[PDB]
């Protein structure tokens, strides 16, 4: 059940709600009040997916799709089969994600560590809200939101991009992509570096913090350092969505033309036209 | 930089596919007001007296009309094409049967062209049809035409800057960009696809696996054809003031059936109509036009989708004068 | 005919799909998940009594040992036998397997829960060329505070209760990374010194604020063996003490915020 | 809150460390200088830099590639310096537009592109040697260089291997800001929607996964910075409470956990697999699959949807319709 070093950490306390009532483990899993709400929302959400999928045409997991309502239903409730299941499942998803975040807060307090992880996890929750809640509110229908299906959600991303002719020219997207790419590079560099120091090979000795910094000063003239690459990593990753959200929100509510045309602000300055 | 909310949106596919139009109300309203300038139909006249083939001396196309009908046609033509210049744009004051001014002969061919559009191309123009106004908008030179190279501005009523002018070589990339909705695509889709019927627009294979004998080396279409098709599609979209999802489910651009809207099929017929118009009616007019109308390769100005549509999915928001002017088609 | 076609509705890309999944699951399950088990394994149950033979699963889930050759002599092998020796001042609040433990004594001194330290080597962490890594400025005389930043030497240390608890006498610096990790302070009215990690320090221009513990609790901060160097275990002891404060400094901090 | 996780409150200065490598200690040029503002969020020291043969070779070949591109870009605006700055994003150097197959194209239609391709490739190879050899010189493993090798391999796949395999240089990636972007859509269109390429899916999965892992890992280390969790090498060789807490945070959250060493293997593997997966997809594309959407349809994976507006037959296949 327990890791060899675990027992000393398994103390009472650190909860946000309920005190001792839900302050326990089941197997490796800490429960807490938010463990209980998470499971509630998961069970309810997965039930609604099951029921909705059975009323649909197929059981192939690649082809199942629970879709939002037609635009004409605006911000109202829709009949279950034609958007209402999507609406209910969306609420359950938010319930589950927020519960999951708040549970991590409780786990952090018990261990006497920083709350940085749940903080970081707010970012993808926020982005999910941008796609499914905020942007649909600004356009006036839940129908602008994405459908729940393995492949169907890609068809939505696809058409959404082509609604603005070439989405690659969206400046918020350019920022988002750049952070996606540099984050993946940086994780490889950081992971590679640490492994290279601890595993030089051929019975050679484990190297040092000084070797770490020497390697990057040699290769690129600068090393950000041990703590700071972790700060940077969080910053880079978080900015995939923090910058991306602007490009998403802007498309429709604040810009209706193609995204390449947006760059007219630069191209059509009279000085060089 | 930006356009304030709200946006008007429509649905063109199954819910959850993000297919539909996205429109800025102020932009739609400005285009509505521009297009509302379409002059109303002139009052109907009763058909009286002999056909103008017996009355007048040089009537080859509208000979079936009576005098009052025919003079009504001529007043309408003047309003649509040359309201500021008047009847004398095409006519000698002292001899109305003289063909000595070039606009006379061109106008005759335009009458035939317009009749052909409304009779042979109903698959595109339906019961709405076109008149002279659809293209001309009250000037002899239509505001949106194409040469065999790109020109700025798109509206020839605006005055070009030095860089915009076709002779300034440094502005070529910007001339091309603004015809392809500001993309950097390095292809002129007018000369490639709309001036004639030589090129195929379709580039996507219709099989999962590559067929042996078309899939290696010089057997293959170069990737450039895909860039060019995309450039045509950018240009088409901008010319109708819409986006790809008006015609396609982007899941599969190449598929018809449920993967395309009826507007896609209408657009298809539109590509054919424009080719017919350019090859058989508009391009031959370089013989009958002065040199100041021709482009740098001696070409007459020609038509694309914008020529009629001018940034709207239906030209003039579906306004029609077909019933009001039977003599412009359809012809039995 | 078709490039990529094989007999009986098969194609090359279809085969590569299956192969890719096989590679992924192989690397994840057989390699990475075993690399994950180099610490804390084997697991401890309510008394693993079978002393004469090992359970099969416990052997299967472990990788082959690896040996690290340390930079200043010695080797470490993982995974290995590491039971936690020291008596823990903790009692089971219930009979259930996953019920929390309660502190029986003073959890900060007893070093339980968030006050817990790991059993690291009683060894001074070293620089690339053998010197002690973490040392006060009095010893590291060639190191300085950067032009622009607060010199905290002289400033008071205000605890969570708002009481002045002591005065900052020195900063300990990491000579390998050029980074301050601790402040040293005199505990007023106790004739002793105490380290605090910078992460527990709100550095202001006229004071150092510390919300983790009360002023009185600075008395029982783990003492160092030597004045001018620190062991890896002592670093854990010192750091853990303040962390323990986050949950235990007052009775209300362990209870629910709502 | 731990303000140290946001920025360095008090910065330290001291003599500059130099770890000796097995060769090249004299090829380190420049004198180090310090930046107070950089030092808030990072190490204050900038320079020196190592300047070996492979690095110089990389700069030489790279500069040559950059110059070939810039000259061709400048030609595209008839050398007008003002229009060059204006239109920079829209300018590019293109592979052949015509189908010469594998034939060496004319300079006016893709030969300059091919040249710039060669010199970039030599520049990447030379930099790879730098990345590898510097590790060997300092007695470190070559883990970075193998990750970097996968990234270079992916570039070669889209740049020349895929063109070679289908037999047309016309399919290469153009040099330029918007033009390299435009290629993505042309390629996706040509090959029947890249969303339906499983290796696209895998690559994205790993790329998103890198986001997840670096956010989660970065945050984890910051959350245990109080206990020295940033000192990762000695937390591997001598488990501290930092990594015990980190491990238990994740075990109690998701039911299982890594070690401080193994999470770096997870990250390194995820990063590698972005590029490996991408490369496999491009190698299969054109070679063994022509339309990824139709391939998914063939194998029963594609979703289908009802008509909303009426289904629309292909007009080209109606009787008596024109070409
Ligand atoms: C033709 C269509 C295009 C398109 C259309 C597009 C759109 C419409 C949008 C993007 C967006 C984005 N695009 Mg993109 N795109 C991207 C990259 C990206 C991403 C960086 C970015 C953010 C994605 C996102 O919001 O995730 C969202 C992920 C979320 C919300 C994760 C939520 C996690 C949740 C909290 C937890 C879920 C838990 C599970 C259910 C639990 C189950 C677990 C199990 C194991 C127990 C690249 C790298 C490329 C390339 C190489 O060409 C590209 C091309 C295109 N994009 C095409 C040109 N793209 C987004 C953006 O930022 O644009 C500015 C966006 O809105
Ligand atoms: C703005 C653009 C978006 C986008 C664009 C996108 C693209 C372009 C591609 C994907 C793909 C994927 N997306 Mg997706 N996406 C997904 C989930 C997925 C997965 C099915 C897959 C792999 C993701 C991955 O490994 O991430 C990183 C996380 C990792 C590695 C941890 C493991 C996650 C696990 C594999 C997720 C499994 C989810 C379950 C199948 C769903 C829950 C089921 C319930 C009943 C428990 C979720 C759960 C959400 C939510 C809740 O917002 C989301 C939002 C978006 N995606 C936005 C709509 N997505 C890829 C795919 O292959 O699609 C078929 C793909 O190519
Ligand atoms: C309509 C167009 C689409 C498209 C077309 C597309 C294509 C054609 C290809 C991808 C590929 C990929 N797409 Mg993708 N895509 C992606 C994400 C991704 C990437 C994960 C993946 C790998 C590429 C990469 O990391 O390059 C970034 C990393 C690179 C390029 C490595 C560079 C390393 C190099 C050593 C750096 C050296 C530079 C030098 C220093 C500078 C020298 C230069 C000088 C000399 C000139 C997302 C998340 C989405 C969403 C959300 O919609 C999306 C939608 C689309 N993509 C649309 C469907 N996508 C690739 C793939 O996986 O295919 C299967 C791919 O080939
Ligand atoms: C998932 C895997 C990811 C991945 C992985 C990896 N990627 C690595 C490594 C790994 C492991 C390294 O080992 C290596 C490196 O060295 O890192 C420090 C490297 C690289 N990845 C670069 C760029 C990149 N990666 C991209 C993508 C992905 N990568 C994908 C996402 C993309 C995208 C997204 O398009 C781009 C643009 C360069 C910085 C570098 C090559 C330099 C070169 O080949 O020179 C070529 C020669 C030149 C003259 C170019 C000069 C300009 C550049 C910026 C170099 C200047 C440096 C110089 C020291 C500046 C002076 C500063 C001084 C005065 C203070
Ligand atoms: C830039 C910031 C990055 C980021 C950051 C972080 N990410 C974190 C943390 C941080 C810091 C954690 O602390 C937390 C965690 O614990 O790590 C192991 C977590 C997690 N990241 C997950 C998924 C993930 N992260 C993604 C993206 C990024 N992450 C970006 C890149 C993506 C995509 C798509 O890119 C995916 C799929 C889960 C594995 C996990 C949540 C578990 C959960 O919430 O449990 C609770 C909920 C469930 C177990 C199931 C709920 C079922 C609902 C009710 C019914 C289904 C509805 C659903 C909407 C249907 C969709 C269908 C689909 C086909 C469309
Ligand atoms: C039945 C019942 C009533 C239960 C009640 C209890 C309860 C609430 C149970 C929850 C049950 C549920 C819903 C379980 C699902 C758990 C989930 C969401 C699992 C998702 C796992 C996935 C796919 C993770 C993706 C990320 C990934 C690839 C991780 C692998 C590597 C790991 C383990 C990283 C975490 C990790 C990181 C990021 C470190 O930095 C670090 C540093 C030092 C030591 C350890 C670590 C470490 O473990
Ligand atoms: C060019 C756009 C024209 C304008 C403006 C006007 N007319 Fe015209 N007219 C035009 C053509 C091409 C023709 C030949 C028609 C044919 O079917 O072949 C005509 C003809 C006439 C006639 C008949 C003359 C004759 O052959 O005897 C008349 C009487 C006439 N047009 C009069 C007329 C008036 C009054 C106009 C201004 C209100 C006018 N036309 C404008 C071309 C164009
Ligand atoms: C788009 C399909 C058109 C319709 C319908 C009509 N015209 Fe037209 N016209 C069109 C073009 C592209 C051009 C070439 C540009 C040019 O200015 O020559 C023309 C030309 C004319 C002209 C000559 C004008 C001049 O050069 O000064 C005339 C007199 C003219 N067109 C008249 C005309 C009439 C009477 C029409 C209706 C029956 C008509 N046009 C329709 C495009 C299009
Ligand atoms: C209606 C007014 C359309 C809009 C808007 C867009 N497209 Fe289109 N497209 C349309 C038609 C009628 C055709 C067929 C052309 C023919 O002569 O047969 C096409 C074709 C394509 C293709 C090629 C499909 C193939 O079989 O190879 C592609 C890739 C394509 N279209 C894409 C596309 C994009 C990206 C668009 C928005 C920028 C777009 N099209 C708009 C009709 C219409
Ligand atoms: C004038 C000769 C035209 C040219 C050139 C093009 N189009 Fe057109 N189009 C025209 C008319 C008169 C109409 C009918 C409007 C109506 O009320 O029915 C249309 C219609 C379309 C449509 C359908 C729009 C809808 O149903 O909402 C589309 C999609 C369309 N046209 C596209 C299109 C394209 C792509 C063209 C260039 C190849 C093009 N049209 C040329 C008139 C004329
Ligand atoms: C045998 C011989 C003859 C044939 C084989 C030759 C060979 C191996 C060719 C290989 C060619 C390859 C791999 C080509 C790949 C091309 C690719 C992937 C290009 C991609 C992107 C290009 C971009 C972004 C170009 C940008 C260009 C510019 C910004 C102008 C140059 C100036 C710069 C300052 C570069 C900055 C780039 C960036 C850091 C911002
Ligand atoms: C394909 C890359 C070709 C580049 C050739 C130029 C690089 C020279 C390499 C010298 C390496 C010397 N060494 C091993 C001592 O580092
Ligand atoms: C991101 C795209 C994901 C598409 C996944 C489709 C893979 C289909 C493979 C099916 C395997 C073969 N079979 C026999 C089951 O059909
Ligand atoms: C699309 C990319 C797929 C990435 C798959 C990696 C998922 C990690 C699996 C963790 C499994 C945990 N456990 C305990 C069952 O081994
Ligand atoms: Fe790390």
């Amino acid at each position: 059940a327990l890791l060899s070093f675990e027992r000393k950490y398994r103390v009472r306390g650190g909860t946000l709600i309920g005190g001792d009532l839900f302050d326990f483990w089941v197997g490796p899993y800490f429960v807490g009040f938010f463990g209980v709400s998470a499971i509630f929302f998961i069970f309810l959400g997965v039930s609604l997916i099951g029921y909705a999928a059975s009323q649909g045409p197929t059981w192939d997991p690649f082809a199942i799709s629970i879709n939002p309502p037609d635009l004409k239903y605006g911000l109202g409730a829709a009949p279950l089969l034609e958007g209402g299941f999507w609406q209910a499942i969306t609420v359950c998803a938010l319930g589950a994600f927020i519960s999951w975040m708040l549970r991590e807060v409780e786990i952090s307090r018990k261990l006497g560590i920083g709350w940085h992880v749940p903080l970081a996890f707010c970012v993808p929750i926020f982005m999910f809200c941008v796609l499914q809640v905020f942007r649909p509110l600004l356009l006036g229908s839940w129908g602008h939101a994405f459908p729940y299906g393995i492949l169907s959600h890609l068809d939505w991303v696809n058409n959404f991009g082509y609604q603005y002719l070439n989405w690659h020219y969206n400046p918020g997207h350019m920022s988002s992509v750049s952070f996606l790419f540099v984050n993946a590079m940086a994780l490889g560099l950081h992971g590679g570096l640490i492994l290279s120091v601890a595993n030089p090979g051929d019975g050679d000795k484990v190297k040092t913090a000084e070797h770490e910094n020497q390697y990057f000063r040699d290769v690129v003239g600068y090393s950000i350092g041990a703590l700071s690459i972790h700060r940077l990593g969080l910053f880079l990753a978080s900015n995939i969505f923090l910058t991306g959200a602007f490009g998403t929100i802007a498309s429709g509510p604040f810009w209706t033309r193609g995204w390449p045309e947006w760059w007219g602000w630069w191209l059509d300055i009279p000085f060089w036209s | 930089c930006f356009e304030p909310p709200p946006a008007t949106t429509t649905q063109t596919g199954f819910r959850g596919l993000s297919m539909g139009e996205v429109l800025h109300p102020a932009t739609v309203k400005a285009k509505k007001e521009r297009d509302a300038q379409y002059p109303p139909a002139l009052a109907a006249v009763k058909a009286e007296g002999p056909p103008v083939s017996q009355v007048y001396k040089n009537v080859k196309v509208l000979g079936n009309l009576t005098e009052a009908e025919f003079l009504r046609t001529m007043t309408a033509i003047t309003e649509w094409v040359s309201p500021q210049e008047g009847c004398t744009y095409c006519h000698d004051e002292n001899n109305l049967a003289s063909e000595a001014k070039y606009p006379y002969v061109v106008a005759r061919r335009m009458l035939e062209m317009t009749r052909a559009i409304n009779t042979n191309w109903t698959q595109h123009v339906a019961q709405t049809g076109v008149t002279c106004y659809t293209c001309h908008r009250g000037t002899p030179l239509p505001p949106y035409v194409r040469y065999l190279e790109p020109t700025l501005p798109l509206n020839n009523r605006e005055t070009p800057t030095h860089v915009e002018r076709v002779e300034t070589r440094s502005g070529y990339v910007v001339r091309l960009a603004k015809y392809t909705a500001y993309s950097a695509l390095n292809y002129d889709p007018f000369t490639m696809f709309l001036a004639n019927d030589k090129r195929q627009v379709r580039v996507v294979p219709q099989t999962a696996l590559p067929l042996v004998g078309v899939s290696r080396g010089k057997e293959r279409r170069p990737l450039s054809d895909a860039y060019a098709t995309f450039a045509l599609m950018m240009s088409i979209s901008d010319s109708l003031g819409t986006n790809c999802t008006f015609c396609h489910n982007a899941q599969t651009f190449e598929s018809w059936g449920k993967k395309s809207t009826p507007q896609r099929a209408i657009a298809w017929w539109g590509i054919r109509m424009v080719r017919d118009l350019n090859m058989n009616y508009l391009a031959p007019l370089n013989a009958s036009l002065p040199a100041s109308r021709l482009g740098r390769q001696g070409e007459a100005p020609q038509a694309d989708c914008r020529t009629c549509h001018q940034g709207v999915t239906k030209p003039l928001f579906g306004a029609s004068r077909l019933k009001d002017y039977p003599e412009l088609g359809p012809i039995k | 005919m078709y490039h990529g076609a094989l007999a009986q509705h098969l194609d090359i890309a279809q085969l590569v799909w299956y192969a890719q999944w096989l590679v992924i699951w192989t690397v994840v399950l057989l390699y990475l998940r075993r690399e994950d088990r180099r610490e804390g394994y084997p697991l401890v149950e309510p008394l693993g009594l079978v002393k004469l033979a090992p359970e099969d699963g416990q052997v299967y889930e472990l990788p082959y040992p690896k040996t690290f050759v340390l930079p200043h002599g010695g080797t470490v092998t993982v995974p290995r036998r590491r039971p936690e020796t020291r008596e823990l001042k903790l009692a089971q609040t219930d009979g259930f397997e996953g019920a929390p433990l309660q502190p029986t004594g003073n959890p900060l001194v007893d070093a339980v829960g968030p006050a817990s330290y790991a059993e690291r080597a009683e060894v001074v962490d070293a620089t690339v060329d053998g010197k002690a890594k973490i040392v006060p400025l009095r010893v590291a005389t060639d190191f300085s505070i950067a032009e622009g930043d607060v010199d905290p030497r002289g400033l008071p240390v205000v605890a969570a209760d708002g009481v002045e608890a002591g005065t900052v006498t020195d900063l300990w610096v990491d000579r390998s990374e050029h980074y301050f990790r601790y402040l040293e302070l005199s505990v007023a009215g106790s004739a002793r010194t105490a380290l605090i990690p910078l992460g527990f320090c709100d550095v202001k221009k006229d004071k150092i604020v510390v919300t983790s513990i009360l002023s009185e609790q600075f008395a029982n901060v783990p003492r160092l063996q030597s004045r001018d160097q620190i062991t890896l275990r002592e670093e854990d002891k010192v750091s853990a003490y303040y962390a323990g404060g986050l949950l235990y400094a007052t009775p209300e901090r362990a209870e629910s915020l709502l | 809150a731990d303000y140290q996780t946001i920025y360095t409150q008090i910065q330290a200065r001291g003599p500059h460390i130099t770890v000796s490598g097995e060769w090249g200690d004299n090829d380190r040029v420049g004198k180090p200088f310090y930046s107070y503002w950089l030092g808030k969020i990072g190490d204050a020291q900038i320079g020196p830099i190592y300047l070996g043969a492979s690095g110089i070779a990389a700069f030489a070949f790279g500069s040559t590639a950059i110059l070939i591109i810039l000259f061709n870009m400048a030609a595209e605006v008839h050398f007008d310096p003002l229009q060059f700055f204006r239109q920079f994003f829209w300018l590019g150097l293109y592979p052949p537009k015509a189908q010469y197959g594998m034939g060496i194209p004319p300079l006016h239609d893709g030969g300059w592109w091919l040249m710039a391709g060669l010199f970039m490739t030599l520049s990447l190879g030379s930099w790879w040697i730098r990345v590898y050899s510097r590790a060997r010189a300092l007695g470190l493993g070559t883990h970075i260089a193998w990750n970097f090798a996968a990234a270079i391999f992916f570039v070669l796949c889209i740049g020349c291997i895929h063109p070679t395999l289908v037999g047309s240089w016309s399919e290469g990636v153009p040099f330029g800001i918007w033009p390299h972007i435009d290629w993505l859509t042309a390629f996706s269109i040509r090959y029947g929607n890249f969303y339906y390429c499983p290796w696209h899916g895998f690559s994205i999965g790993f790329a998103y996964g890198c986001g997840l892992l670096f956010a989660a890992h970065g945050a984890t280390i910051l959350a245990v910075a109080r206990f020295g969790g940033d000192r990762e090498i000695e937390q591997i060789t001598d488990r501290g409470t930092a990594v015990e807490r980190a491990a238990l945070f994740w075990r109690w959250t998701i039911g299982f956990n890594a070690t401080i060493e193994s999470v770096h293997r997870w990250g390194w593997f995820f990063s590698l697999m972005v590029m490996v997966s991408a490369s496999v997809g491009i190698l299969l594309t054109g070679t063994f699959v022509d339309n990824w959407y139709l391939w998914c349809v063939k194998h029963g994976a594609a979703p289908d949807y009802p008509a909303y507006l009426p289904a629309t037959p292909d007009p080209a296949s109606l009787p008596g319709a024109p070409k």
